[PDB]
């Protein structure tokens, strides 16, 4: 039955690398194990990694003891391959302490189930809008899977402050959708500065693909 | 002559929570027809007339002055007593230590239920943590150590903390 | 475990109107209160109600019992004024229960802020995308406050089922936005129907304004 969870000891949480990370090799990805509320009656805290269920006391591993409240908190960062994190290997920390009946285990794995290539169309500004000082330039991804997805805006070659982005939305289409306002004065609109929108996504060629908007 | 009944609690503690349950005898000298005790609620004669009170279940309406008295026996000495509404209380026998004195702090929970991570603290600080429940002792206090403490835990996913309390670190 | 359940008071969540409901006199406005953990010990649940700080035991009130993983779960439902909820008062659910030491007290309100203008415009579906057989009309509702707001697709008379919108977003212009993304098979833009996009929000002249799309 649905196990008998808490009782005292630390506890301990496991936050997966972050998504950006995951697809520019260029970038170190690395899954992280937490252990707090660890006593200063049993600062000796033990880790063990396994991926795909896999290295006991191997390694591959790296931690070091630190202060807070009244109790001690620590930490595991297991650098992680991305090819690996990307075809859903699992990972898992086994935590065990004196204070500890049995150790803890805590399992992290990517998004489940099959991806999908995220279409990008971009959107310029409804007439009815043209009136104001700064029109709302929107950019919708749409279709893709999963959740995990970064997105941007360039005039050019530089990037711009001002923007928004909306959380994924779970379409009925089984994937995913968002959409994107950058607010730009009017001016620049007309001028004709061209506009892109960046999609970072795992099933984009290089992860990586843009589209453009100006007026014509 | 000279008589003068008594009063203890059992247990020690003398705050409490709701639910909670204590006793209160009366050590006094009995005398024919008279194996009877009289006890005072503030000043004031009530029911019982065992020769231990006995509250099973405490409330609030339950604090006050409890003190006893039977027949060939004086008007028993003052015990104070309270009851307080909450999941956790900070125990304690008196609050006025001497430099250097048996420190007993208790950190109780409503109806008893478990507490997981407790904390007993001060003007704020988090002094000492435990995982499971524990009374916290300290062999002789301190001067430095004067304050305002309480404590706090877990009962099951749900957070907890007492009211404050003022420890009083005397010179003597 | 033959099931679980158990050891802190039972929790309690109390949750608001509906944003339309709240604009639309014709629409019942119903605050909601929740109290999960129930015991089957101690399945006598109390609710008390207060409006800006009233009505101890008097009335206007409705609940009643709910099984569910091993626990008791229960409701009570205060239909409130329009007006009030419009005005701010604030609303109060005062919960006993046996197996808490004492009570539980929640109380929900709307945002501190004087309400704004919900700029809304339509947009046709980005040549780019015309390609497949079903496009994305948007409609998105910029600069408004506050979040409670809810929005709609008619054809005609009839309104659509295909179509998702995001939550507000908080914009940096102070004020909220979102977009709503109505689904029609391609066809169906091509030909000519006309597509309106339906916002509900207290700074319409009457809660209601709409704005429409179509095409060439
Ligand atoms: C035993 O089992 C029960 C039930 O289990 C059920 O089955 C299994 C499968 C479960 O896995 C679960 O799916 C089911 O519940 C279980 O009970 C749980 O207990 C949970 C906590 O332990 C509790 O979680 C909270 O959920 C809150 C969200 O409630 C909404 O969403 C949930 C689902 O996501 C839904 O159940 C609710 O109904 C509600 O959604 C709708 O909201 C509508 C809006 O009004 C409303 O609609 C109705 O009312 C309107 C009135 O206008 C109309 O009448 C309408 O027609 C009508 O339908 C209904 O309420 C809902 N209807 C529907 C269809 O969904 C959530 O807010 C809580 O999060 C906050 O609290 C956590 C900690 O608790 C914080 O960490 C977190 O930060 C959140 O904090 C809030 O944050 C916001 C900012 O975002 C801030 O503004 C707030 O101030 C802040 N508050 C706080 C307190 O911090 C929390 O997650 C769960 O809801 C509950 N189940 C149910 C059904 O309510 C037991 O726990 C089990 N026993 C054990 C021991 O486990
Ligand atoms: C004593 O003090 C302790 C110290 O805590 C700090 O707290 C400060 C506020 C301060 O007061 C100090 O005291 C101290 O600095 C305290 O420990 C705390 O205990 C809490 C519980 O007792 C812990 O709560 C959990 O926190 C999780 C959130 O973690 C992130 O966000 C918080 C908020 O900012 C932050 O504090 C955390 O550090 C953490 O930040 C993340 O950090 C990781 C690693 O650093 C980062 O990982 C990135 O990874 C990439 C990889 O490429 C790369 O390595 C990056 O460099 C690296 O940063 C993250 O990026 C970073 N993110 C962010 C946003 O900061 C919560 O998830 C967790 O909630 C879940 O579980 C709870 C309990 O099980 C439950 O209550 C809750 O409902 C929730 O449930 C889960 O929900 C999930 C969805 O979120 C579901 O998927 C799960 O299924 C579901 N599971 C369950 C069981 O329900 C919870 O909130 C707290 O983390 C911890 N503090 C710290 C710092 O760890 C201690 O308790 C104190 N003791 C006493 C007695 O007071």
């Amino acid at each position: 039955c649905p196990a008998p969870e808490l009782l005292g000891g630390p506890s301990v949480f496991l936050f997966p690398p972050k998504p950006k990370d995951t697809l520019m090799i260029s970038r170190t990805p690395e899954v992280t194990c937490v252990v707090v509320d660890v006593s200063h009656e049993d600062p000796q805290v033990k880790f063990n990694w396994y991926v795909d269920g896999v290295q006991v006391h191997n390694a591959k591993t790296k931690p070091r003891e630190q202060q807070y409240n009244s109790t001690y908190r620590v930490v595991s960062v297991l650098t992680v391959l991305h090819q690996n994190w990307l075809d859903g290997k699992e990972y898992k920390c086994k935590v065990s302490n004196k204070a500890l009946p049995a150790p803890i285990e805590k399992t992290i794995s990517k998004a489940k189930g099959q991806p999908r290539e995220p279409q990008v169309y971009t959107l310029p500004p409804s007439r009815e809008e043209m009136t104001k000082n700064q029109v709302s330039l929107t950019c919708l991804v749409k279709g893709f899977y999963p959740s995990d997805i970064a997105v941007e805006w360039e005039s050019n070659g530089q990037p711009e402050n001002n923007y928004k982005t909306t959380p994924p939305v779970l379409d009925s289409d089984g994937s995913f959708f968002l959409y994107s306002k950058l607010t730009v004065d009017k001016s620049r609109w007309q001028q004709g500065n061209v506009f892109s929108c960046s999609v970072m996504h795992e099933a984009l060629h290089n992860h990586y693909t843009q589209k453009s908007l100006s007026l014509s | 002559d000279l008589p003068k009944a008594v009063v203890f609690l059992e247990p020690q503690w003398y705050s409490v929570l709701e639910k909670d349950s204590v006793t209160l005898k009366c050590q006094g000298a009995y005398s024919p027809e008279d194996n009877s005790t009289q006890w005072f609620h503030n000043e004031s004669l009530i029911s019982s007339q065992a020769s231990s009170y006995f509250i099973d279940a405490a409330t609030v309406n339950d604090s006050g002055e409890y003190r006893c008295q039977t027949n060939l026996s004086t008007l028993s000495d003052p015990v104070q007593l309270e009851v307080h509404i909450g999941w956790l209380l900070l125990q304690a026998p008196r609050w006025v230590f001497k430099e250097e004195d048996p420190i007993h702090l208790r950190c109780h929970s409503w109806k008893n239920t478990a507490l997981h991570k407790v904390t007993y603290l001060q003007n704020g600080k988090d002094r000492k943590y435990f995982h499971h429940n524990s009374d916290f002792h300290i062999p002789k206090a301190t001067l430095k150590d004067s304050g305002s403490y309480f404590c706090r835990g877990l009962v099951g996913s749900k957070n907890v903390s007492s009211e404050t309390v003022n420890i009083t670190i005397t010179q003597g």
